[PDB]
């Protein structure tokens, strides 16, 4: 299903007349030769021309394996990119998470917590949670960039403005259950995102 | 907008109308899939089809009927 989802964004990515078998990112990564795929333990020779992640992209032909339907939700691929847009209204505020994801798998469960209380909703605890698949085995492995959620209901909900002062607290927690320490990974960052239509400045005067 | 192409909302009102056995159950379906080419194509304006006093007085209501019939 995974790599049907993959599949839907590919063409998707057509809709947007965006390229569908190009990636301009990781560049290096993905001409180099995906192990073992590469070695004679794999007897599949299909497999072993396709190492390379570039000629991963176009899984038809290559693979020789379809989809009976690239729809998610039921959502025609026109549906899902006029779904898409709809959820670009409104304005979004995000908290990144910077993931040096090390050691065994563990859940993580964060929510921000406002300074006070009285009329103020107390800590919703519930921003949102992700979880991280790992094992000791794995080789060490970081992400390029942040990993993005959308806080913007919850925040909403609470009441809290992007402006509005808050804390964010995250635990982490391993499949086994116990608490690792929180104090190594790195704070997340909060981003706003908005629109084009971006607000103007109460203070200053941005026209000449 | 069509999710099938051809699954458009003048063809799926038609369609229910089409589906019908009785003339009665028909006519009504039909007639309310008449006026919605009225209405978007006078629209706004005072002059034209989304009027029913002015609506005969646009040539394109000729056609629109024909195909009504």
């Amino acid at each position: 299903t995974t790599d049907r989802i993959w599949a839907i964004w590919q063409d998707l990515q057509r809709f947007r007349k965006r390229p569908y078998r190009e990636a301009n990112c990781a560049i290096q990564l993905m001409h180099t030769p995906l192990q073992p795929f590469d070695k004679s333990d794999n007897n599949d020779e299909a497999t072993k021309t396709h190492a390379t992640p570039h000629d991963g992209f176009e899984y038809q032909n290559s693979f020789g394996y379809a989809y009976d339907n690239l729809e998610l939700n039921h959502y025609s691929i026109p549906q899902l990119d006029h779904m898409l847009q709809e959820r670009k209204r409104h304005d979004r505020v995000f908290a990144g998470f910077l993931l040096h994801n090390i050691g065994t798998s563990a859940d993580g469960h964060v929510f921000v917590c406002l300074p006070t209380g009285e009329h103020t909703k107390d800590c919703s605890h519930e921003a949102g949670m992700f979880s991280i698949l790992g094992g000791q085995t794995e080789m060490s492995f970081v992400f390029d960039r942040l990993y993005k959620l959308d806080i913007t209901k919850a925040l909403k909900k609470n009441g809290v403005h992007l402006q509005g002062d808050f804390d964010l607290e995250i635990e982490i927690t391993a499949v086994n259950g116990s608490h690792l320490d929180s104090h190594v990974i790195h704070s997340p960052t909060i981003l706003f995102e908005a629109g084009t239509d971006s607000a103007h400045t109460d203070d200053g005067h941005t026209e000449p | 907008d069509p999710e099938r192409g051809s699954e458009s909302f003048f063809y799926r009102q038609v369609l229910l109308a089409l589906e019908q056995t009785d003339f009665c159950q028909f006519e009504v379906q039909f007639e309310i899939t008449h006026n919605a080419i009225h209405s978007w194509t006078g629209g706004l304006t005072p002059y034209g089809m989304s009027t029913l006093e002015y609506t005969t007085y646009d040539p394109l209501f000729w056609l629109h009927h024909a195909n009504t019939d």
